[PDB]
């Protein structure tokens, strides 16, 4: 149960 | 069949300025930009745009990458002072 996103 | 097309990013601002989404597992395959933050390095290239499904950076594929991993490629492609530049594989699919 995951919705990754990452930030630069 | 396919449709890729490269954007080199020139470093002119400390931060990268976009986020992306998606890796392996994820419904996302390939890492998509979402957001591309005004001021940033991307920002100011102008070609990189939101929606862009980034396959190469640098010449390293992110297919079967997951998240974490490809985040640490771009990550490092960013920090590393080889290049003052950093090249992108983006697609429209």
């Amino acid at each position: 149960y995951d919705d990754e996103l990452t930030f630069f | 069949e396919p449709t890729s097309t490269l954007v080199r990013v020139r470093k002119s601002a400390a931060t990268l300025g976009i986020a992306i989404e998606g890796g392996a597992n994820t419904r996302q395959p390939l890492p998509r930009i979402v957001t591309i933050q005004r001021g940033g390095s991307a920002h100011n290239c102008g070609q990189l745009k939101v929606g862009h499904v980034i396959l190469e950076v640098n010449g390293q594929t992110l297919r079967g990458k997951e998240h974490k991993e490809a985040a640490r490629i771009i990550a490092e492609a960013f920090k590393t002072k080889e290049r003052d530049y950093i090249d992108f594989l983006v697609t429209e699919f």
